[PDB]
Parts: structure tokens; C-alpha cells; sequence
């Protein structure tokens, strides 16, 4: 689209990260498009175009070979991609579908070219190592720390019911100082767990192996072409007992019948992906469990806590016990089309797409018994099955005409969409043999449960869009949509979303006869609206579910309707009923994002030095919003409503320099830098005091950035008892504790003393690619940076206090070995204490850190055996290469963690070292 | 175009249209009962025990003061924020008990009696449920929103206020629901989870007893004791009402806390927790999920206090030590004790719920706190570890009914309104306290052997029947309620009713800092801590409609 | 008044791999083909199923397993077999006369 | 490239069968006519009440 706001991607660079997921390669490649992902082996990511579009779904829309889908990319063959353009403003995207609000990614798979029979084999293999190793106390540091916290409180540090015995006294100044310490051989009175010094992060992590192979074949006649892709991927993740694989096959083909009038074609990809994933919160468990717990017990068994140790589980056990919970996923995707040219310039073509996936898995519960961490003897298995069957049909008419001076295109058409989902599941308990071989549902001795529901939505969409250009000088375009949806009642089904755009190629205005240093220069302006209906298939309705109670629930609160009304104590089926899950809204309508965009393109010397800048004002109004209920309404008061609005302004800049040098070296640059501000305008009152979108439910997020947060302010730490007495009266403050600011100067620190302390937005994000090519050798680096971003550290609660955690005696990071005391007063870190009397867990500025960074996302180096040597092997293309991904990170000195791009608990982003080739006949 | 977007209807649910239907009316009354067993969670037992830690009966227990920090703050009465997630919790949770009872009533109002002969009996059940919620809600918050319009539309709930009615008119609205129940409930309910008429009379009389110690002043202190109210406690605890529904005092005290004796004659109304019952792990009492002692690996909350343990001492002739009981700890060789101690409190050296093979010790194997929260364990809500009725879901939970009204509670509620009327019926309050007292005297089944085995000396006698002073008879009533209902989470509520909270628990704070480090920073603030703050999220969303309590 | 629903799912995943070598030769009078190779087969099946009783609305719309009030049952097993097969076959013809 | 549909409403009431089908076969002759690479592939959704 020549009048839009379209970042184009160089799909070549994409494969030079060896990502499984093409979108994971685009990370930082495109301004305004924030791609974000953890280190997990599936490469799965999430895209965010132009800040944060709305209050429900912000996931963009892919249109692959003419077919919509909002999921995947990591489920498909990134290697048979040929074109990728992200469409960022409302105009350029609005016509690609009823769901453009969040941006629209055009993707075009490969295919054969007229007169060519090419073939490509690519093949890579990497190793992945854990980068961000979080430094946690060893068995002796945990001893020193516990002694400090014990004395800092003035109780006997030998009163620990752990294996520690202390040897200490007071120096000249009468301060507690520690001399030596002794520890038991066994952690428990019955001597069944040896005391250990394990490094749990060395334990639960391995060196991953990655592995890819793609084979492309093409063929091009005059009457039609065809393609055939084969491909495999296997990523053994950096957490033990986590992996991912993908098998892929694509066959594209077109036929040109009846001279070149009638055309018939099809795209189609086939995929089997399979994964076992990291369990929920293992990294937090690995941070929590003391070094003193052994991997294994005195007998064979897994180690756990005994006697007086914390309520934390064996991270090597859980990762093992979960090793067999593999899903396998089969996704068929592709289309078919017919295209008729009744007379030059007029085309009638209609596509029909199919997106069908199924996903089987068996999830195994085994009995465990590490230490005091029991399970009773539960065994069970659940066989889950899931189906998504999406299809799309459209039909399109287009007349293009070149008058002589002028040009103009017209398009009208309609599109249908229908997703139909389902999912069902059989669960059974008790197994005399605890293997995936014995543990099927017929082998169960115990109780069973069945589960399963379905849902769907259909989409109708009449559209037109019309173009014009005076004489390569002045370009117009208009689009008008009418989109309906199954999610709404008959009275609001269809909204009408028009868009306009302009363009002036100032260089063809030969009023710029003079300027030769400048090849292109083009000014474009957009206004458009894009509908959003991406909400629950049940939003309209008042939902009464029978919910017997048959599903797992934590700590209780299943909100089940069954009850022993007879006093039986059970033994048999109970009478039940219905609970309310929601409340209707007859009047839900579309939400409307309106986007206004201005921009300039340019192209300078010899068409070196190219680029473009853009400024948007993205505004979503009548935002569709899951509106919490009023307290006294009670159960199932949630309802959907169009109350709320949000805006998103910013700047997007991409600019690159090409040129050869006379000594053989070629150098090509491609930077890009975005920035943006996001602000919430209006919001229903329950969503405000919910804090759901920002206020932590103390203040209201209207006026602030989506996700902004409120807390107290950490004016340092009290250093002597007179700073406490002169401070505002603050419950639990003493010499050692964090001083909290008195923001209303009422002379007491109470909850009214909080202000806006966290804004998730970056003051500009950027990325730059450098390419060098000198005497066969090619070298590529892609950097990426994000300066300005605040970051809320939940690890700091574990590295800076002996008691910023809910349970006693957890492991703690290394930092608190540096806490304050009389003996060590050059520190921020508040003195160790066993009890959080100053509530230092409260949302502080203490946990808000500079999470800015610049990583070397990728670096590659290759050799291309010159065509003279390779072509006697009868080969167009023979190249060997070797890469590093996320090799090195740079971060602020005032950030206490390891990976500021992932400070807390997600799958660590690993460092990949890669080897590979590209044979190509 | 149009045939196409109407095809896809909702699966596996019943819609707003349909739920009205008579076919479903009895589903809603059950669903309305259900939530009492399925709406609480480990920090929100509709036992209100999480919040009875404020009292001198018990401590919170657990790992330490950050194991449920917002509940520590309630326990020492310092540090409580109105943002606190726990207070918003219980406030939201009890109003969703109400929505179920209200949706049932909105459908039951449309029924016709000639074809639904129960209609009113079912309406009474639902209304009784509705009062149960408001009552506890009122106990927690004082200034509560009355939701008694079952035909009220959703958007009408923003125009509700917790000051629409006055603190007494609020108490009368709770009584309006319990009153109706009395009129239309059956005399005997054969489906034991449904309240009978004597249960409505019991809760109604309970409601008046709390309504009569009035706080018609702007703070939470007492403004007199309403004569006309207490005369309604006596009306609806009349022995003749209770005898029509067969209720009475169990033979041995312990039966109210054992699963074999579920739904006894002292179980006036009780939540019917159930096992092996279709549900995922069973409709167990997850709310007490945390109070199991370490011998199951977690979690050790709800630990009775050295104040309460000593409360079970008695003198030479077997009567409490009103003055001195708490000046040296109970030592089993030499003090006299109320049997009720070994039903309420599992102490070191003794069996865990009458199982001579689980002996409790000052040990990593029983207490989680390394001594902080002591070494006592709650016995009422816990069960024999070899019970067929216990099961580990995510916590250890069981099938043991929580009795909402033990018949001993009606006899002491009666003896109380008698002593406050001071109309020569004081010799009947004493006969009432004496029923409760000399049942306890001989509640030695399951602990008969405790003398020769452990040297314990049971001595508990009933009080001679003279014409006691109003106040001197009061402390004998207050002591009976202290030992009868220990650890059953209506102790702190006792005191805020009496306008005594700040005094006895601030005194408990300093006697018990010797036994439990946590109470050393503790301070109860008169006219503030008697009630949880109304939650800040609710206040702030109501648009000035809702009003805070005196003190914040 | 029995109501129930059973959601059954079944998978058959069969695959085959082989490799073949063939030399054909026409001497002048004669003809002859030769083939050798091997084949692998592996079927892996499975099937699982959730059954639940009691439904307040008797339509395929309401009658899913989460909508059940009654008792449930779960079922499912798997099985398979792998096949290995080395083969050769050889041809000849004197002169279109004798084969 | 084959596309195909079938729908048989059986002679017993409330019994039917349908089949949607798609096939794509393709070969490539590389390296003069030495190296050859090819694929056959059929896709089918059948549905029945019996
Ligand atoms: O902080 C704000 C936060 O509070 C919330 C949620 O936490 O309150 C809302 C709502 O949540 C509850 C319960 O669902 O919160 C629990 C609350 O209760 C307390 C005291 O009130 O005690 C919990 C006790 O449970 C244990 C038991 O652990 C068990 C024993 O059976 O052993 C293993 C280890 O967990 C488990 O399988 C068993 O449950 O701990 C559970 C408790 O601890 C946490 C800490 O994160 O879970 C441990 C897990 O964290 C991991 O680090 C990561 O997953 C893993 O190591 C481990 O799996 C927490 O998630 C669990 O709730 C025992 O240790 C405790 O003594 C408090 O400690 C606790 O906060 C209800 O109170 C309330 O209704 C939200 O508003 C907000 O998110
Ligand atoms: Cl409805
Ligand atoms: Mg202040």
C-alpha cells in the first residue's frame, strides 16, 4: 500500500536468527511493532502494534496467502515465508479484515517463478546455555544471613530448629559479630535427608540442542507453477524436561487455463508440533528452596524438606514428574481460489480458506513425597482433546483503469468467517503402575470426571476500497467497510468503518527539476476507523452454568452448585443447580479504533540513504470491556459493556544506508527507532477501583498509561533511632527499616501516602542491523535497545530482605549478604530481620528499577564458496555460516537482576551458538 | 447474510431468559445452599475464624507473621489497611452468598402456591440463608448494605448505601428475614441441611441479642441495652419452640466435633460438608484447610492461646478462676481443669483428637512456628488422621459439619438476655448455665482414662442457685461462653457486642506478649478496631454512597 | 429418565518409510531387472472418551460434559505395532519369449 | 489439484454421509533428469450419522 504506513520486512534477514518463529526474528526489526517472548523452545511470541490498542485483545491479524488467522506463526514453517509487511495505521490495514484494529501482518509464502526449477536445502544446529543465572545463597551464606537476621532482632541465633550451631560474640563496640559455625550431617532427627550444598539452578538446567532442516523445491511453466516445502525443528529447552518439535510440509500450486483468463490455485501447509512445557513457577521454586536440601534422600528417593525447613518442593522432581505431559498439535492451513478475467482490467476472484487444528495430550499426575511435601498417594491421568476448525470464504471484484493521465482501482466484495471450537477430556484416578504405558483411563481403579464444551462465532463483512493517482504525482485512496458479527444482537451487529488516505509524490512535481540529490519524496496522511469485536463468544448473554463442582480448585472456592441437602455426608450423587457467570448486555456494539497518521518517505543519493517517518494518533472508543460487578451484586455480576477509551500517539522512524567501497567491502545499514505515549481516557467505575488496568485499586488509571502503578516512596532506610522519632509516625519503623515518605504531610505514614511510581512505557525503543560483505565473507549483526522502560522487580523481595516472603526460611538472593547493620552502614539494603514489621513488602519505589537494555540480538558470519568452485559441484549456492543469538546484554547499573528484558520468573532467555549451511541448486 | 450469524447459540449454559422457569426453581434453592460449602476458601472460612484471631482464644499461627500478613495485622490491631485484600475478600464473598439466595427468591416469588405447596417454606429457607449472610456481614463490618430486594435489577445496586438504614434498622432488617423463616419453616426438616423452625427461632433470637447492645451513637461504643429486644431473645429460645424440633444438648460434649455424630440433636443448623459425592475431591470444609497441624505437613493455623488454655482451669470446688486463672500456666499435675479443655485444645503430651497413637509434642512434627505461635492445636475442626472423612486435596479437608448454631449457644443466649433483663429470672439463667456446665462436668467419654494415664484432675461443678447480682451472675455467664465456644470464632464477636473489646484484648495483649512475641507491638484502638473497615474498593466505587466506620 | 453424553475421540497415526535400489539391464538378446530394499511401518493408535449423565436441557447445545449434574466415567487406551521388512525381487526375459 | 464433495442422504431417515476431499500431487525433475523429488497428498473430512 503506497498511501499507508507500512513497515516492510527483509525476509532474508529473518532466517539469520534461526528462530523457529518468524515473528521472533522480527523482534525489534520494525518500529512501532513490539515483539516480546521468553526463552522457551517453541519460540512463541506476542506482537503489539502501536502501543496498546484496546482493553481486550491486542494481538495483530496475520493474512497468510490471503487467509486470516490471529494465532500461530510458531506453529508453521517460518522457512517458506517470502514476504512480510506490517501495516500499522488504520487505512492500510482496514480492508484486510474485520479485525485490523491491532494491526495487520501480510505474509506471503514462496512459490515457483516462470521458467525456474530451483531447490534449496538449509540446515542448522545450535547449542543453548543458561545466561541469566540468578545468584542465590549457598548453605554457608544462608547460615551467615540467618545468624545476622537472628541477632539483628536480638534473639538467640542458635534457636533455629535447623542444623546450625553458632560461635559468636561482641566486638569492641558491642555489636553482634560472627566467628564460626557448625552444621549437622542430616537435616532431620531421623537422619533420612543428608544436609547438602546444591546449586538448584545448575541442577534444573542443561545445555539445549537446537536443530533445523528445510528443503524447498519449485517449478515454473508458462501455464502454471508449483511449490513443495519440507521441514523439521527440534529445540531441547534450557530447562530440563522441556522441548519442542515441528514437522512441516507445504504444497502451493496455480494453473492458468483458457489462455491466461481463468486461473485456479491453492496454498496449503501441514504441521505436527509437539511440546512438553516448563511447569508453572518452577523458576520461583528454584529461587526459594535452600541449598541445604539434597537432590536425593539417603535412600533412592527425591529430596525435600524435613524437620524445620520451608514448604517448598523439589524442582528436579517436578520437572521430571512433568516430563511425560506432552501435547501434540496437528494444524492444517491453506486456501483455494479461482480468478476470472472476463475482459482486461476486470477480475472476479474468490478464495476459500481452512484453518483446522487438533491438539491431543495426556497429563499425568504421579504420587510424590519429597520430605514433608506430600501429595497423599494421588495418581491420575487426564486425556485432553481440543479442536479449532476455522474457515473463511470471500469473493472479490476489481476494475483497474489507466485513462492516460490518470490511474484508478476499484474493489468490492464480501467475506464470511466461522470458527467452531470444541474441547473434551476424561480424567481418572488411581493406578497400580505409574508409567505412561499403564496410565490410561481404562486402567483406573478410582473416581473419574468428564469435561468439555464448545463455542464459536460467525463473521460477515461487506467491503469496498477505491484508489486513484493523477500522474504519479497525487495519490488518493478510500475504503468503506460494513462488518457484522455473531457476538452482538441484531440491533448492533453491523457497524460502518470508513477510511481515507492521501499521497503527494513531491519529486514528480517537476517544480523540483533542480534537486538531483533526492530521488523520491512522498507525503501521506491517513484517517480511518477499524472495528473491534474481539470479545467473549458469550458477552451478550446472562450466563447461568450448572457447575456441579467437578473441577479442581485451590484452597476451596469451586463455587459449585452441588450440596448434600440431606445430611448424608455424600456417598452418591448430590443435588445441584446453577450459578450465575455473567449478566447480559443487549446493547453491546462494536468498539471503534480511529487512527490518524501522517508520514513522509524519502530516497537520497543514488538511492542510498532511504527511510520514512510516521506520526499517529490511535484512539479506541466505545471500548469493549469486561466490567466487574458491584460488590453487593455478588456472584457473576461481570458484564460486557462499551464503556472506556484509550489513545496511543507516537513516532516511527526507519532509515538505512547502502553503499559499496572500492576495496571490495560492501556495507549496508538498517536502523529504526520508535517511541509512543499511551493514555487511558475513560473507564467504568468498577474497572477503575478494580485497578485491573492500573490503579492497584488505590487510585484510578484514567489519565495514566495502561498498566501504570501506585505505591509508597522509599526515602532510604532509617540509620539511627532519632531519624525514626523525627519521621512521621510509621508503624513498625526502627533503625534498620525502610523510611516511607509522607506525601500529605499529615504526620503519619498510612495508606494515603501513595503516588504514581511505575510507568511501563519506554521513552523510545530502537533496533539497528549492520551488514558487511567482503570477498565472499558476509557478516551480520542486529542490535536492539529499549531505553526508558521501568521494571517492577519481584526478585528484589527475595534478595533484599530475610522476610519479604510469605513463609519463613526460603532461600534468598545474594544481595542481603550486604544488608545494613551497625557493623556495615554503607548500604541501601535494609538490615536483616526475621519479621516484616515495617511491611517492606508493600508496593515501594524500592522494587521499581531501570530495566533499560541493549542486546546483541544476533550476530552471524559466513563464507560463500565462489560460484566457480560450487558450480562444478553443479550448485548455484553453497554457504557455510555460524551465529550467536542474545550473545550479550547491556543494562543499567541500578538494575539488580540479570536479564532486564526478563527480570523475574519467565523462561530464561538463553544464548545460542549455531552452525549451518545453505546448499542451493 | 442473516441466517448465518444466528446459527451459533451458547453451549452448556442456561440463559437469563430460562433460569426463571419453574423446572429450575428448586435448582436455585440448592445452588443457594451450596455456596455455603463451596464459596469459602482457606482465608475466608464462612466460619469467620481467620478473623477470630483478633480474639484471646487463639493466634493465627502458620510460618510467621507474613504467612497471611493482613491477618496478623487484625490479630495485633495494628497495621490494618482498608485496601487490604482480605477485607475486600470476605465482603465480596458474603454478598455472593446473597445473590444465590436472592436469585432463588426472584424465581420463587413468581411461583403459585396451589401447584407448588412448598413455595413459602422454600422462600423461608432462602430468606433464612439471606439473614445468615447479612448477620455475619454485619458482625464483620457494622455498616453494611442491606440487599433484601430480590426483584431489584442489576443497575439498582449502585444506588444502594450502607447508611440507608440506621445501625438498628440494619439489625431489624436481618431479623425481618429470620422472623419470616420462623413463621413458615416446617417444624422438622427431614432433609437435614435445610433449617427447621427452631433454627430460625435460634438465629432470630441471636440477631436480637446482637441488636440490643445498641450503638445508636456515631462511634462503636454502647448507647444502652434495649429492653424490648432482649424480651425477644427469650421469646424465640422458649424451651417449647426447641422441643418441637427435638433439639437438645449432646450427651458428651465431644460429639459436636466428631464426624460419626454429624447432625446430632445439638446441631440446630449446620453446613453439610460431604465426601465421595460426585465433586472433584468432595465438598469438604476447605475453609479449615489451614488449621491442620504439621503432622500432615502443613499448615498449622488457628492455634489456641495460653490465655484460653488457662481459661479451662478451675478452683478447689470446680468453678473457674475468674480473678487469677492467667497468672501461672496450667500444669496438669496440680491444677483442676474443665474436661472441655481436652475437647477444644490438643496440647503437648496428649492425644490428637482422641487417638492415643498421635501424641502431640513441642516439635517440628506439630508446630510450624519454631515456637513463636506456641505448640497448641485446634481440635474442634480437625479430625482423627485415620478418619475415612479426611482427604488431601490442595489442603487437608474433611466432611465434618460446621455447626452454625449449637444448641448450647441458644441456652447461653437465653441465660444472657435473662441476666440483662434482671427481672428475677436470674435463677433461670443459672439453671441454663448449669445445664451447659454439668454436661461438661461429665464429658469424659473418649478421655475417661486421662487421670491414671496422665494425672489430669477433672473438677467442674454447677453453681449453687441464689439470687445473684446482675454483674456477678454475668461473669459466670461470660466464663461459660468462653469455655463452651472456644476456638469456634465467635469470641471476639462476643466482646465487640459487650463493648469490652478494647479492654480485655488490650489486657490480653500484655499478658500474652510473655507467651507469644507477636503481641509485643500490639494495640487495640477504641472506636475503630471493633469492626473491620468497610473495604476501600467498595467505598471508592459507590460514589460517596458508602460510609466508613468511626476511626479511619 | 436417563440422559447422558459421551464425547469420543480416536486417533490412528500410521507411517511408512522404505528405500529401494534397482538396476535394469538390456544385454541385447536378454533383459533383466533387480530390486532390493527395506521398509518400516509403525501404526500408533489411541482413543479416549468422557461420559457424563443428567442434563437439565436435552439438546446437543446444552448437552456437553461440563453441563452434567450426574455421575461420570472416563475411558481410553492405546496400542500399536511396528513392521520391518527386507526384500528383493529379480526379473528376466530371454527375448520376449521366455520370462 | 483435485477438489471434491459428496453428500448421500440415506434411505433410512436420520442417516447421512458427506465427504470433502482435496488432493495435491507434484513432482520435480532436477539436475537434468537425474534427481527427482515428488509428493502425493489427499485431505478428507467425512462425516456421518449411521
Ligand atoms: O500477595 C497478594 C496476593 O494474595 C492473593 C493470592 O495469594 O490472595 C487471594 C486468595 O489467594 C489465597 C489462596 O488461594 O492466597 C493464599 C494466602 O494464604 C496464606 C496465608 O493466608 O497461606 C497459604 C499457605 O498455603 C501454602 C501451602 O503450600 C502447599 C501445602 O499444601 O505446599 C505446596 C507449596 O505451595 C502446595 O502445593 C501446597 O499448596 O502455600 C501456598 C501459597 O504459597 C504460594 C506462594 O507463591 O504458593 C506457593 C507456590 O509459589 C511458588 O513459588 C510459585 O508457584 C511455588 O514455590 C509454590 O507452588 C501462594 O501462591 C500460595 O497461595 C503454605 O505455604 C501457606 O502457609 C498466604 O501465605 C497466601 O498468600 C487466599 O488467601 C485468597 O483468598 C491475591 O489477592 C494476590 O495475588
Ligand atoms: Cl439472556
Ligand atoms: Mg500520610
Amino acid at each position: 500500500d503506497l498511501t499507508g504506513a507500512v513497515s516492510v520486512v527483509k525476509v532474508d534477514e529473518i532466517q539469520k536468527q534461526g528462530e523457529n518463529n518468524p515473528v521472533k526474528a522480527l523482534q525489534g526489526r520494525v518500529p512501532g511493532m513490539n515483539i516480546t517472548a521468553d526463552g522457551n523452545p517453541s519460540g512463541s511470541a506476542t506482537v503489539r502494534i502501536r502501543g496498546i490498542g484496546t482493553l481486550n485483545n491486542n494481538d495483530p491479524l496475520y493474512i497468510i496467502d490471503g487467509v486470516p488467522t490471529k494465532a500461530g506463526m510458531h506453529e508453521l514453517n517460518g522457512n517458506d515465508i517470502e514476504s512480510i509487511q506490517v501495516l500499522k495505521d488504520a487505512a492500510s490495514a482496514s480492508i484486510y479484515g474485520s479485525r485490523a484494529a491491532n494491526g495487520v501482518i501480510i505474509i506471503t509464502t514462496k512459490q515457483g517463478k516462470k521458467g525456474q526449477i530451483k531447490i534449496n536445502f538449509d540446515a542448522s544446529v545450535s547449542a543453548s546455555m543458561y545466561q541469566s543465572k540468578m545468584n542465590v545463597l549457598n548453605t554457608e551464606q544462608y547460615g551467615r544471613a540467618m545468624w545476622q537476621a537472628y541477632v539483628n532482632d536480638g534473639e538467640n541465633p542458635n534457636g533455629n530448629a535447623l542444623g546450625y550451631a553458632y560461635n559468636w560474640g561482641y566486638n569492641a563496640d558491642g555489636n553482634p559479630v560472627l566467628y564460626g559455625m557448625t552444621l549437622s550431617k542430616y537435616l532431620d532427627s531421623k537422619n533420612t535427608m543428608p544436609v547438602a550444598d546444591t546449586d538448584w539452578f545448575d541442577e534444573i538446567t542443561r545445555t539445549g540442542v537446537i536443530q533445523q532442516y528445510n528443503l524447498s523445491v519449485s517449478n515454473g511453466s508458462e501455464k502454471g507453477s508449483s511449490f513443495f516445502s519440507l521441514g523439521y525443528y527440534k529445540n531441547l529447552g534450557v530447562i530440563k524436561d522441556t522441548d519442542f518439535d515441528r514437522f512441516s510440509a507445504r504444497m502451493n500450486s496455480d494453473y492458468k487455463l483458457i489462455d491466461d483468463i481463468l486461473t485456479i490455485g491453492q496454498h496449503f501447509t501441514l504441521n505436527r508440533t509437539s511440546e512438553v512445557q516448563a511447569p508453572g513457577g518452577i523458576i520461583e521454586t528454584a529461587l526459594d528452596i535452600p541449598s541445604a536440601i539434597p537432590v536425593y534422600a539417603s535412600d533412592g528417593s527425591w529430596g525435600g524438606p524435613v524437620g524445620g525447613w520451608p514448604d517448598r518442593r523439589n524442582p528436579r522432581a517436578v520437572l521430571e514428574y512433568n516430563k511425560d505431559n506432552r501435547y501434540t498439535y496437528w494444524r492444517m492451513f491453506g486456501d483455494a481460489y479461482v480468478n476470472l478475467t472476463p475482459f482486461k482490467g476486470f477480475n472476479l476472484r474468490s478464495t476459500f480458506g481452512l484453518d483446522y487444528a487438533n491438539k491431543q495430550a495426556r497429563y499425568f499426575t504421579y504420587p510424590y513425597q519429597e520430605g514433608t511435601q506430600t501429595n497423599n498417594g494421588k495418581s491420575a491421568v487426564e486425556a485432553k482433546q481440543e479442536h479449532w476448525t476455522k474457515w473463511m470464504w470471500n469473493a472479490i471484484a476489481t476494475y483497474q483503469l489507466e485513462v492516460g493521465k490518470h490511474r484508478g482501482d476499484v474493489m468490492i466484495g464480501m467475506e464470511l468467517n466461522r470458527e467452531d471450537d470444541s474441547h473434551f477430556s476424561g480424567y481418572k484416578e488411581d493406578f497400580s503402575i505409574l508409567t505412561p504405558d499403564y496410565m490410561w483411563p481404562d486402567a483406573g481403579s478410582g473416581t473419574a470426571q468428564a469435561y468439555g464444551a464448545g463455542e464459536g462465532y460467525s463473521l460477515v463483512s461487506f467491503f469496498g476500497k477505491m484508489n486513484y493517482s493523477y500522474a504519479d504525482r497525487y495519490l488518493l485512496s478510500l475504503t468503506l467497510r460494513r462488518d457484522g458479527s455473531s457476538r452482538f444482537g441484531k440491533n448492533h451487529r453491523y457497524a460502518t468503518f470508513p477510511s481515507v488516505s492521501l499521497g503527494w509524490r513531491i519529486t514528480q512535481e517537476n517544480f523540483m527539476k533542480e534537486l538531483t540529490w533526492l530521488d523520491d519524496l512522498k507525503l501521506r496522511a491517513s484517517w480511518g476507523q477499524t472495528g473491534n469485536q474481539e470479545i467473549s463468544n458469550l458477552a451478550r448473554y446472562t450466563i447461568y452454568a450448572p457447575n456441579y463442582g467437578t473441577t479442581d480448585s485451590f484452597g476451596g472456592q469451586s463455587y459449585g452448585t452441588a450440596y448434600d441437602i440431606t445430611g448424608s455426608n455424600g456417598g452418591g450423587v448430590l443435588p445441584s443447580g446453577f450459578k450465575r457467570n455473567q449478566i447480559g448486555n443487549d446493547n453491546i456494539k462494536w468498539e471503534t479504533t480511529t487512527q490518524t497518521n501522517v508520514g513522509i518517505d524519502f530516497s537520497l543519493f543514488k538511492q542510498s540513504l532511504y527511510g520514512s517517518l510516521e506520526y499517529y494518533y490511535k484512539k479506541a472508543t466505545d471500548i469493549l470491556t469486561e466490567m466487574a460487578g458491584v460488590g453487593v451484586l455478588g456472584e457473576g455480576g461481570s458484564r460486557w459493556i462499551n464503556s472506556g477509551a484509550m489513545k496511543n500517539q507516537g513516532f516511527e522512524f526507519n532509515l538505512g544506508y547502502r553503499n559499496k567501497t572500492a576495496f571490495g567491502l560492501t556495507y549496508d545499514l538498517n536502523g529504526n527507532i520508535s517511541t509512543y505515549r499511551n493514555e487511558i481516557l475513560e473507564l467504568p467505575e468498577t474497572v477503575a477501583a478494580n485497578g485491573k488496568f492500573g490503579g492497584n485499586g488505590v487510585k484510578s488509571v484514567v489519565g495514566h498509561t495502561y498498566g501504570a502503578q501506585v505505591g509508597y516512596i522509599a526515602d532510604g532506610i532509617f540509620k539511627s533511632q532519632d531519624e525514626v522519632d523525627n519521621h512521621a509516625t510509621q508503624e513498625g519503623a526502627a533503625v534498620g527499616r525502610i523510611r516511607y515518605r509522607d506525601i500529605d504531610h499529615n504526620g503519619v505514614i498510612d495508606e494515603r501516602d501513595q503516588n504514581w511510581i511505575y510507568d511501563p512505557t519506554p521513552s523510545f525503543s530502537y533496533g539497528l542491523n549492520i551488514y558487511l560483505e567482503y570477498k565472499n565473507f558476509d557478516l551480520t549483526m542486529f542490535w536492539q535497545g529499549v531505553q526508558g522502560v521501568d521494571i517492577i522487580s519481584d526478585v528484589k523481595k527475595k534478595s533484599d530482605f530475610w522476610s519479604a516472603s510469605n513463609v519463613g526460611f526460603l532461600n534468598k538472593g545474594t544481595r542481603l549478604l550486604n544488608a545494613w547493620s551497625p557493623t556495615n552502614p554503607n548500604s541501601d539494603i535494609p538490615a536483616l530481620t526475621r519479621s516484616d514489621t515495617n511491611n517492606e513488602q508493600r508496593v515501594s519505589t524500592y522494587f521499581v528499577e531501570n530495566g533499560s537494555f541493549l542486546k546483541l540480538r544476533n550476530i552471524q558470519l559466513g563464507y560463500t564458496v565462489p560460484a566457480v568452485i560450487s558450480k562444478k559441484m553443479r550448485m548455484d549456492r553453497l554457504r557455510f555460516y555460524c551465529s550467536a543469538q542474545n550473545l550479550l546484554t547491556i543494562k543499567s547499573k541500578n538494575f539488580t537482576g540479570e536479564d532486564p528484558e526478563n527480570p523475574n520468573f519467565s523462561y530464561p532467555i538463553p544464548v545460542n551458538i549455531t552452525f549451518g549451511l545453505n546448499i542451493g541448486f | 447474510c442473516d441466517d448465518f450469524l444466528d446459527r451459533q447459540v451458547p453451549q452448556g449454559i442456561v440463559t437469563g431468559d430460562q433460569i426463571a422457569s419453574p423446572e429450575y426453581v428448586d435448582n436455585l434453592v440448592i445452588s443457594a445452599y451450596a455456596i455455603w460449602a463451596t464459596g469459602d476458601d482457606i482465608n475466608s472460612s464462612f466460619s469467620l475464624w481467620n478473623y477470630d484471631v483478633r480474639s484471646d482464644d487463639c493466634y493465627k499461627g502458620g510460618s510467621g507473621t507474613e504467612d497471611g500478613g493482613v491477618f496478623n495485622a487484625l490479630e495485633i490491631s495494628k497495621g490494618i489497611n482498608t485496601t487490604d485484600w482480605n477485607i475486600n475478600d470476605i465482603w465480596k464473598r458474603l454478598y455472593q452468598c446473597i445473590t444465590r439466595a436472592n436469585t432463588a427468591l426472584q424465581s420463587l416469588d413468581q411461583m403459585d402456591e396451589k401447584t407448588y405447596p412448598l413455595k413459602n417454606q422454600r422462600i423461608a429457607e432462602m430468606r433464612f440463608l439471606r439473614g445468615h449472610a447479612h448477620f455475619m456481614l454485619k458482625q464483620l463490618f457494622k455498616k453494611i448494605v442491606i440487599v433484601n430486594d430480590e426483584n431489584m435489577e442489576p443497575d439498582a445496586y449502585n444506588e444502594l448505601s450502607n447508611t440507608t438504614y440506621t445501625n438498628d434498622e440494619q439489625w431489624q432488617k436481618i431479623a425481618d428475614d429470620f422472623q419470616f423463616a420462623y413463621d413458615n419453616l416446617p417444624e422438622v426438616q427431614i432433609e437435614k441441611g435445610r433449617p427447621a423452625q427452631a433454627a430460625a427461632a435460634a438465629y432470630l433470637a441471636k440477631t436480637y441479642l446482637y441488636k440490643a447492645y445498641r450503638q445508636d451513637g456515631a462511634d462503636n461504643a454502647l448507647t444502652g441495652i434495649n429492653e424490648e429486644d432482649l424480651k425477644q431473645v427469650v421469646k424465640y429460645t422458649d424451651p417449647l419452640i426447641m422441643a418441637k424440633g427435638g433439639y437438645g444438648l449432646e450427651t458428651d460434649y465431644s460429639m459436636n466435633f466428631l464426624p460419626q455424630y454429624e447432625n446430632g440433636a445439638e446441631s440446630v443448623w449446620a453446613i453439610q460438608y460431604s465426601i465421595n459425592d460426585g465433586t472433584y475431591n468432595g465438598n469438604l470444609n476447605w475453609g479449615m484447610g489451614l488449621t491442620t497441624p504439621q503432622i500432615l505437613g502443613c499448615c498449622d493455623f488457628h492455634k489456641p492461646s495460653q490465655n484460653l488454655v488457662n481459661a479451662f482451669k478451675t478452683d478447689s470446688q470446680g468453678k473457674p478462676l475468674f480473678s487469677t486463672y492467667d497468672n501461672e500456666n496450667y500444669e496438669v499435675a496440680t491444677d483442676n481443669v474443665d474436661p472441655r479443655l481436652f475437647h477444644t485444645v490438643g496440647m503437648p503430651g496428649f492425644p490428637y483428637k482422641y487417638n492415643e497413637g498421635y501424641i502431640i509434642q513441642k516439635n517440628d512434627d506439630w508446630s510450624r512456628s519454631k515456637g513463636l505461635y506456641g505448640y497448641y492445636v485446634s481440635l474442634k475442626e480437625n479430625v482423627d488422621p485415620d478418619c475415612d472423612c479426611l482427604k488431601k486435596g490442595s489442603y487437608w479437608a474433611s466432611s465434618l459439619n460446621h455447626i452454625v448454631i449449637r444448641y448450647a449457644d441458644v441456652l447461653l443466649m437465653r441465660a444472657e438476655a435473662l441476666i440483662q433483663l434482671n427481672d428475677g429470672r436470674i435463677t433461670d439463667a443459672i439453671s441454663l448455665i448449669n445445664e451447659v456446665r454439668s454436661r461438661a462436668a461429665g464429658s469424659t467419654m473418649l478421655i475417661f482414662n486421662y487421670k491414671e494415664d496422665y494425672g489430669v484432675n477433672f473438677k467442674v461443678t454447677p453453681y449453687d442457685l441464689k439470687a445473684y447480682a446482675q454483674d456477678e451472675a454475668m461473669k459466670m455467664l461470660k466464663w461459660e461462653r468462653r469455655v463452651e465456644f472456644g476456638m469456634e470464632s465467635s469470641r471476639f464477636f462476643d466482646l465487640v457486642r459487650w463493648g469490652e473489646a478494647k479492654d480485655v484484648i488490650n489486657a490480653y495483649y500484655v499478658t500474652e506478649a510473655s507467651r507469644c512475641s507477636i503481641y509485643k507491638n500490639a494495640g487495640f484502638t477504641e472506636n475503630k478496631n471493633e469492626y473491620l473497615p468497610v473495604p476501600f474498593e467498595q467505598i471508592s466505587a459507590s460514589n460517596g454512597n458508602y460510609t466508613q466506620n468511626f476511626g479511619w
